[PDB]
């Protein structure tokens, strides 16, 4: 480390948003499944 | 209704209940809220036990350092009359408040101040961010270094005859090493001359192409006579590990300023770990609206 | 439109003569009026047509829906928001546009809710318009000595009008000459049977006399003449309709509950505002800021999403009713049924079927019962004896009625039959259990017959015998049991014949009194085989001299008949009585029949007794017995006319089974008012026009759809398109279910109010950075929260709802202090603490410890301080600290959702446990999933920190509200436990909503 400790000030917000969106989508799907599970 | 629900004399009721009822309800709520407070305090204590005293866990919201100045402008505008003295008082008061912390009387002895190179130098590492060694030592920064804007000769600092000063300062960040641009063929025009590697350059200009002509001679004052910040005053170890620490400063005199006209002056620092933002107008650069109306 | 002169009982000029009548209105009894005079009167007073109802433009009702009680509160909230914005604009520079956004949002919410409610009421209005079928009608008037058929709108007072069986009485006539003319006074006077109209006068009451024809009545059989006495709106039913239209509407119970709810919400809102206003003035702030603080707190204490949630809740319960054929015109009339505690019903057309049907039959010294139900769902009467066959031949032959041409499609009971009611019932019973009567009649040719004489009181006829082995002649007569009994000497027992000894004569007398006491009309059928040796096959028996033996006949058996009640009438009445609903019969029919129908449907429980019954069982005068020993009472209309207010109050206060007989429509209204005067909700169920003034003034009117009148259908609030009485039970059940569900949903939407106001309060008192922004409060109140609150309506019952007593209106409210103590006091507090916890965590991880946050707002807000030292010594610019504050708003909103999970689960049930009821509500599960997906989407979608100002969160923050949520679940679980084990204890009278 030392002078080139640039990583100490970076965060991968991109990957975080990608994962959070995948999870949100999955939850929405499951919800729809449960809602329509019975009318078919 | 109105009267009865307030006080009846048969059941000896007030507001609806008897004497012992208000007591039962008050006691219940007191115990409930007491438990609530104790639980919240415990959950906050575990938090205090989760953080460290010598370093902030997250340092990503303060990666690109800012660029502030000494005068306190309401809308980033400096307007004052050269005749009425009660016009630039708010400026001098601020300026003075800032420079009043660099008094030599404060910087004295071997502890905790240390004499450093009178000429720009390289970084200095006083170890890690621990408590093993006692309070670290910070380099001394003398007032006199700023030549015509020091409040030691002309207390007003310039505002008295149409020659105001502007003390710029870099935002203090823990463990931040300032890095300047290298001598390669790609570098701004301005920066070519006086490429002291150990100095972070600061250079002001005009926002619009027209205003160029109306702006006179930008005279910068600093450590060693250069227009920048010496790398030797970094890194910053934090308040806990470096109390009584002074950050470099750079004075800027806007000599030969056109009279009775609003001038937009944008100052900017250059460097690798320095990046600007179109939303935050204080990240790396800063804007000032000077108007010496007399 | 003098109401008192319309509230009075009808008067008339019936008690007159034909000369006095012709001398008062002017008219020739044998020539009628002249065309010139007829037109002079037609233009002098107006056509014989009722005035149309008062129309209603669509923008008027749309403006009505845009207003009300809840929408008005939201309107004042929007006005206040714009006022505060104008202030901030005129006092400071760079005015935040938060208030303007909130105001346009509240206005849009009100407009959308109004559009939805209006669309629903318009849907009901269209399906309601598809029922008014008005075909023009023309009457037969005699002018200058000639018969002419002119439009009903051209009949005037004074001309001569002739009617014929099958036509409708145009105006109010004064019969001058009739020929066995019967009329149907069921709609106006409620008389189930056809009253004969005679030119002579008989009773002082115009509704009882036979010399007056009435508007909208139909002549069943016969022809008659008459002078038009009353025309146009001045007719009887015209005054009744005008009175119905000139009555007020009222105010349903759900509306009063919503009003008291708004009263409490505004009380606590203005209290918190004036208190924090004096407090802010005591801490130094200026007046300009304190005013904005007051307005902000008052506006913040207003549930914006509760309006759409309540509207959808009520609409959900309305679609089910529409699925079972129960249509409501308004939207709040769906709850009134559940709160009803006294149902006033009508007999003719509502409690009964208004159709004569063969009820009991006598044969082989044994009473037999026949099925008298619409869909024919019952028990047969043992069609295996020869006696029944002979009875079928007698009834099917000695009968002149025949089904109306072209009825091959309708059922055996609902088809049209041309003839008397008794003969129609007999024909229907024979066609029901004996096959096609047309072939039974063509199988035996009728040779000679004889109508219904007023002396002979018997109908006889001779026909050939279809026996291929016997060419003799058959004779069949039918009539009153006494006359027929005096003409027999044999009895057809099990097929064989036997003498008429006094044993069977006494059994016949007991059978006659048995069928008579049942309120039925009994007839006797007998026949005889004429000896072909004394009357050969060629001899013609001309109806002139005694060609047939009047006596020595063979009596086969009696046949009774009466109008039976609808299928689900007894069960529904029993269900209503089980739920603690007082059933009181109110009808304008004979008391002898009203009492029988009451005992048959459950109004007068078997065993109870009237004062006359006791006087008859003891053989003592009626003035001696005490009226307190009689639970049920039959109040006659004639006696009701002379009764004070206190007497009526006592009648309803001491008698549990009341039956008002021979009561006029005005008296029906008086009875409804006498029931309301005490304090109970009233539901009137009717079908005719006499029920119009009763359905309007009652808290809720139920009109029949098929057998109901247009006036009562337009003046009622609920319509039974299928004429099923069980819908009343279904409605009273749904009205309760949706009440307990409204309570749950209200507590849910109110719990979040605290963790949405506490941040601003701590912001002003403690001077800390703003914890909860405005676009997050908007994303919570109008976003995520909507679906769960809507789902709370689909919750099933916990205990039997059709078992508990009706809710008391003066004590059990919809929103009491027990709810406020939970939402505002216990759950909301925990949610607010969880939000503040996530807040402090976010600010502590970035560098701002809790000790340095108190006292920073002055510099944390300042836009020109680009160097704010934190707990570690770092310098933060303005935009950087603002970004952190926005991330704290995002995490606060997510913490709110996390605690709302456990709040929706503890709000699902009010008393029972979750491990008992069960998570069978799929909508609630979908609500939780969507509530979480929306928060994740609002935070992680790119471009949100620019549009809505919501930054992404780090996976470790999302877990700061979990312990508070589980704690909420545990607290409410143990709460809903002591209530069960300890009924009536502190936890019940303190936290049981
Ligand atoms: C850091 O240094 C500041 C300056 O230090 C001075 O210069 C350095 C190089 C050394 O020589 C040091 O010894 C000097 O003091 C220091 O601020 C100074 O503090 C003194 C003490 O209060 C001030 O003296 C007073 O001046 C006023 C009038 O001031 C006028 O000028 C200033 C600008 O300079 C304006 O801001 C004012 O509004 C006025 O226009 C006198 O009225 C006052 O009278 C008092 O003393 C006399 C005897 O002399 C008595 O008779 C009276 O009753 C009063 O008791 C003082 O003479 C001096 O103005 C001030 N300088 C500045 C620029 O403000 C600062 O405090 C140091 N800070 C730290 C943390 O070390
Ligand atoms: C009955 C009702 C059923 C309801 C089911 C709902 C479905 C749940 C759906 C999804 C949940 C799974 C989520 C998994 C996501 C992992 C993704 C991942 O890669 O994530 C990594 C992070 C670490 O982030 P960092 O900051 O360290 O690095 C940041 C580094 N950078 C930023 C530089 C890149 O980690 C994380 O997010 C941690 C993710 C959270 C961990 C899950 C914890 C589960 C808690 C309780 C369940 C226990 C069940 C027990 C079984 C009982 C059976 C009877
Ligand atoms: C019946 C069955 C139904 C099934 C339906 C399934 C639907 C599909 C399900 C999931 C789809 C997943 C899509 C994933 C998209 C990833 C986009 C992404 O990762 O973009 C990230 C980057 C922005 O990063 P940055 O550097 O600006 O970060 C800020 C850095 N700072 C602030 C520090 C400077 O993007 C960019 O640049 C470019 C972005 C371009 C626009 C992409 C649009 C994405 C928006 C919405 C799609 C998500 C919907 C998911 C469903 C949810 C339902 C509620
Ligand atoms: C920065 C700091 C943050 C601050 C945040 C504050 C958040 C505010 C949270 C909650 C607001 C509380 C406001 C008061 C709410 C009271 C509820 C209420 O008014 O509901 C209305 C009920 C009516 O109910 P009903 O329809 O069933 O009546 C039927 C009567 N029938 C049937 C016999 C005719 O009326 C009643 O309950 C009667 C009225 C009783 C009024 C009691 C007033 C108590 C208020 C404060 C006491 C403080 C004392 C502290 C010192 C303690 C000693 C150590
Ligand atoms: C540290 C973290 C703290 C978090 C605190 C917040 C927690 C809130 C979230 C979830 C709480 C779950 C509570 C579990 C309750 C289970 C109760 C249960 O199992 O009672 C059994 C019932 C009773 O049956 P019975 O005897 O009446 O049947 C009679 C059948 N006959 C009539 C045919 C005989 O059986 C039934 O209800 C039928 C089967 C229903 C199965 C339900 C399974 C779904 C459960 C939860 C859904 C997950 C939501 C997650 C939300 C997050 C979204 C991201
Ligand atoms: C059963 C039925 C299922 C139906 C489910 C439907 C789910 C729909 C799922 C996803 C669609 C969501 C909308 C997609 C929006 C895409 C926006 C986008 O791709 O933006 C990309 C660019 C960002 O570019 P940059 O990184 O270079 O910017 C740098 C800016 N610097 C550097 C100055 C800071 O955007 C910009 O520039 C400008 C950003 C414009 C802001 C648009 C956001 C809209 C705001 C509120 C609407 C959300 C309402 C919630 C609806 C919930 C429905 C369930
Ligand atoms: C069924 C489930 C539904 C779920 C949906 C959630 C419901 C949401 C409920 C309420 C949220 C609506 C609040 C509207 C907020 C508008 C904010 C706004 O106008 O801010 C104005 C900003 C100006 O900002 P500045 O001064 O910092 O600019 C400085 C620029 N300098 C410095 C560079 C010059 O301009 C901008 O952001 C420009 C971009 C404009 C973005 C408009 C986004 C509108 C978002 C929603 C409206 C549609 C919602 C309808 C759905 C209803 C659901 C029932
Ligand atoms: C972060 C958020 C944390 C939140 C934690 C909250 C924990 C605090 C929970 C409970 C503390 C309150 C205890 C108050 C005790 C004093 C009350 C009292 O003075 O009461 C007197 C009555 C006895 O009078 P009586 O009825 O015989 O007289 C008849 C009189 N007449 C006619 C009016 C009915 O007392 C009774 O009835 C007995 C009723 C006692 C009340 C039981 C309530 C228990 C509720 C929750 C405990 C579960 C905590 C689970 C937490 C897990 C954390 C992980
Ligand atoms: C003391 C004061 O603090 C700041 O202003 C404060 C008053 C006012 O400006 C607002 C914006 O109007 C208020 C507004 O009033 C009431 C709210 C809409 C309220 C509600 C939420 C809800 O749902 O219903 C009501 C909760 C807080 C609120 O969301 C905003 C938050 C931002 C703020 O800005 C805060 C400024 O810095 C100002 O300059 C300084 O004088
Ligand atoms: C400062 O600005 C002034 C102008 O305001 C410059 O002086 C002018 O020079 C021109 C010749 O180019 C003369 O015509 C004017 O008369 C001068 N004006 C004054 C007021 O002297 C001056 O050269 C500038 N000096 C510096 C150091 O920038
Ligand atoms: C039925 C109950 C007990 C299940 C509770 C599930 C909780 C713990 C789930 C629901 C949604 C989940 C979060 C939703 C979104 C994200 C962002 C993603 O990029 C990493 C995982 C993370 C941070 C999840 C952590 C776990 C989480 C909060
Ligand atoms: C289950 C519930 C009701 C128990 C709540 C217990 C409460 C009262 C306990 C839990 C954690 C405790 C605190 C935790 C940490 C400290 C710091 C220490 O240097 C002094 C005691 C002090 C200040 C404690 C005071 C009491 C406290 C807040
Ligand atoms: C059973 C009950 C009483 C246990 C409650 C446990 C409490 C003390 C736990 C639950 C969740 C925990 C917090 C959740 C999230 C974070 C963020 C992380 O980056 C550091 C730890 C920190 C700050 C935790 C501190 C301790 C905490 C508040
Ligand atoms: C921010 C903090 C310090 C405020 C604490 C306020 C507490 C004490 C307030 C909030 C809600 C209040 C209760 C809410 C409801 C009721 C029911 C009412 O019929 C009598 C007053 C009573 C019993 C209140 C007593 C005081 C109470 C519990
Ligand atoms: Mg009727
Ligand atoms: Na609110
Ligand atoms: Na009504």
């Amino acid at each position: 480390e030392g002078p080139d400790n640039d990583e100490r000030f970076t965060y991968d917000y991109y990957r975080l948003r990608v994962v959070g969106l995948i999870v949100a989508a999955v939850l929405c799907v499951i919800g729809i499944i449960i809602l329509l599970a019975g009318k078919c | 209704g109105w009267k009865k629900f307030l006080w009846d004399s048969e059941k000896k009721e007030f507001l609806g209940r008897t004497g012992s009822s208000w007591f039962k309800i008050f006691l219940f709520y007191l115990i409930f809220y007491g438990c609530l407070a104790g639980i919240f305090i415990g959950t906050i204590q575990v938090l205090l036990l989760t953080l460290s005293d010598f370093e902030p866990k997250y340092q990503d919201r303060v990666a690109p350092p800012g660029l502030s100045h000494a005068p306190y402008a309401i809308k980033t505008e400096i307007s004052f009359s050269i005749s009425n003295p009660k016009s630039y008082e708010s400026f001098v008061k601020s300026m003075h408040k800032l420079m009043d912390l660099y008094n030599e009387s404060s910087q004295a002895g071997n502890s905790p101040f240390e004499d450093c190179s009178d000429t720009p130098a390289d970084y200095i590492k006083r170890g890690d961010l621990d408590d093993s060694q006692g309070q670290k030592k910070a380099c001394r920064f003398s007032r006199m270094w700023l030549k015509n804007c020091s409040g030691l000769d002309d207390t007003t600092y310039g505002y008295a005859e149409g020659k105001p000063c502007v003390v710029a300062k870099l935002n203090r960040i823990i463990g931040f090493y300032p890095k300047p641009l290298k001598n390669t063929t790609d570098l701004p025009e301005e920066l070519q001359a006086n490429y002291n590697q150990y100095v972070l350059p600061l250079r002001c200009a005009a926002k619009r192409e027209e205003d160029r002509e109306k702006i006179g001679s930008i005279e910068y004052f600093g450590l060693g006579g250069y227009a920048g910040f010496p790398l030797q005053y970094y890194p910053y170890y934090g308040k806990r590990l470096q109390k009584k620490y002074l950050q470099p400063l750079l004075a800027i005199q806007f000599t030969n300023l056109t009279q009775n006209m609003e001038l937009r002056i944008e100052c900017k620092v250059y460097g690798e770990n320095i990046d600007y933002s179109e939303k935050d107008r204080f990240r790396g650069r800063f804007e000032v609206k000077i108007e010496v109306k007399s | 439109d003098l109401d008192e002169l319309k509230k009075e009982v009808s008067m008339d000029d019936h008690k007159l003569s034909l000369d006095e009548l012709h001398n008062k209105y002017g008219t020739d009894l044998t020539r009628g009026l002249t065309n010139a005079r007829a037109k002079e009167i037609l233009a002098r007073d107006g056509p014989n047509s009722l005035t149309p109802p008062p129309t209603t433009p669509e923008w008027i009702k749309f403006c009505r829906q845009l207003f009300g009680g809840f929408s008005i509160l939201l309107w004042i909230g929007a006005i206040l928001c714009f006022l505060a914005y104008g202030i901030q604009a005129a006092t400071e520079d760079e005015p935040a546009n938060d208030n303007l956004y909130l105001g346009v949002v509240l206005s849009t919410v009100v407009i959308v809710t109004g559009c939805f409610s209006y669309y629903q009421e318009a849907k009901s209005s269209r399906i309601m318009d598809s029922f008014k079928n008005m075909v023009p009608q023309q009457a037969l008037v005699i002018r200058d000595g000639e018969k002419s058929t002119i439009n009903a709108e051209f009949v005037v007072a004074g001309d001569l009008v002739e009617v014929k069986g099958g036509d409708r009485i145009p105006a109010d006539l004064r019969i001058i000459s009739a020929h066995g003319c019967k009329v149907d006074n069921s709609s106006l006077t409620g008389e189930s049977e056809p009253q004969t109209r005679s030119p002579e006068f008989s009773s002082e009451n115009p509704l009882e006399t036979r010399n007056i024809a009435f508007f909208s009545t139909n002549c069943v059989e016969g022809t008659a003449r008459g002078v038009v006495v009353y025309t146009g709106d001045r007719t009887v039913m015209g005054r009744i309709a005008t009175l119905a239209s000139g009555l007020e509407v009222g105010r349903t119970p759900i509306a009063i509950e919503i009003e008291h709810f708004i009263h409490i919400i505004t009380g606590v809102a203005v209290f918190l505002g004036v208190s924090f206003f004096i407090l802010s003035l005591i801490l130094g702030y200026s007046w300009l800021e304190a005013v904005i603080f007051l307005i902000g707190i008052i506006v913040a204490n207003v549930p914006e999403g509760l309006l759409a949630t309540v509207t959808v809740c009520l609409t959900l319960t309305a679609k089910r009713m529409a699925r079972k054929n129960c249509l409501v015109k308004n939207l709040e009339a769906v709850e009134t049924l559940g709160s009803t505690s006294t149902i006033c019903s009508d007999k003719t057309g509502t409690l009964t079927q208004n159709r004569m049907t063969v009820a009991h039959m006598w044969f082989d010294n044994q009473i037999h019962e026949a099925d008298t139900t619409e869909n024919q769902s019952g028990a047969a009467f043992d069609k295996t004896s020869a006696t029944w066959s002979a009875l079928s031949r007698i009834a099917a032959l000695c009968n002149r009625a025949v089904f109306q041409a072209g009825q091959d499609n309708v059922p055996i009971l609902k088809r049209s039959v041309a003839g008397d009611a008794s003969e129609s019932a007999l024909l229907k019973c024979i066609e029901l259990c004996c096959g096609s009567v047309q072939g039974m009649r063509d199988r035996n040719p009728k040779i000679v017959e004889i109508p219904f004489n007023s002396t002979n009181k018997y109908q006889l006829s001779i026909h050939e015998n279809e026996k291929s082995s016997e060419s003799r002649y058959l004779l069949v007569m039918k009539g009153a049991p006494e006359r027929i009994l005096d003409r027999c000497s044999t009895i057809l027992l099990n097929g064989a014949e036997e003498p008429l000894k006094e044993d069977m004569k006494e059994a016949f007398q007991n059978a006659y009194l048995e069928l008579g006491g049942l309120g039925e009309r009994v007839l006797g059928f007998c026949h005889f085989a004429l000896p072909e040796d004394k009357y050969n096959e060629g001899y013609p028996f001309d109806a002139d001299e005694p060609n047939f033996p009047t006596t020595d006949l063979c009596f086969v058996g009696l046949m009774a008949m009466i109008d039976p009640p609808r299928a689900a009438v007894p069960d529904a009445v029993g269900k209503c009585r089980s739920a603690g609903i007082k059933v009181i019969m109110v009808t304008g029919d004979h008391p002898i029949t009203a009492k029988a129908i009451a005992k048959g449907v459950g109004i007068i429980s078997e065993g109870n007794e009237t004062i006359e019954d006791i006087a008859a069982r003891l053989n003592i005068p009626i003035g001696q017995v005490n009226p307190r020993d009689a639970k049920a009472c039959v109040v006659h209309g004639s006696d009701l006319k002379d009764l004070s207010t206190e007497v009526l109050d006592d009648i309803l206060h001491y008698h549990t089974e009341i039956v008002f007989a021979r009561t006029s429509p005005q008296q029906k209204l008086i009875i409804v008012e006498g029931c309301q005067r005490q304090g109970a909700i009233v539901a009137v169920t009717g079908d005719g026009v006499n029920d119009s003034p009763a359905l309007k003034k009652a808290d809720i009117g139920v009109a029949m759809g098929i057998s109901g009148s247009d006036v009562s259908k337009q003046a009622a609030d609920m319509i039974l398109l299928d004429d099923n009485f069980a819908s009343i039970v279904t409605g009273v059940e749904e009205g309760r279910l949706i009440f307990d569900n409204l309570k749950k949903s209200i507590a849910y939407t109110l719990t979040s109010n605290i963790p949405e106001i506490t941040p601003f309060l701590v912001f002003i008192i403690g001077n800390v950075p703003l914890p909860l922004g405005t676009v997050t409060i908007l994303c919570i109140d109008l976003g995520t929260d909507m679906v769960p609150a809507i789902s709370l309506a689909y919750e099933q019952a916990e205990s039997d709802i059709m078992k508990r007593q009706p809710r008391n209106p003066k004590t059990d409210k919809l929103v009491n202090e027990r709810l406020i103590s939970m939402a505002y006091g216990q759950i909301g507090m925990i949610q607010a603490l969880g939000g503040f916890f996530s807040y402090f965590v976010i600010l502590a991880e970035n560098g701002f410890l809790p000790m340095d946050l108190i006292g920073k707002r002055v510099r944390w807000d300042d836009r020109w301080i680009s160097d704010v030292e934190d707990s570690f010594g770092q310098q933060w610019t303005y935009e950087q600290r603002k970004i952190v504050e926005f991330t704290c708003h995002t995490s606060f909103f997510i913490s709110i959702v996390v605690v709302q999970w456990a709040d929706l689960i503890i709000c699902k049930t009010r008393r029972n446990s979750i491990f008992q009821q069960g998570m069978k509500n799929k909508i609630l599960i979908f609500g939780l999933f969507e509530e979480t997906a929306l928060a994740a989407f609002l935070s992680y979608c790119p471009g949100t920190d620019v549009a809505l100002r919501m930054y992404p969160l780090k996976p470790s923050w999302w877990f700061c509200a979990f312990p508070y949520s589980l704690i909420i679940f545990l607290y409410d679980e143990m709460r809903r436990f002591i209530i069960r084990r300890s009924p009536g204890g502190w936890v019940e009278q303190e936290t049981y909503y």
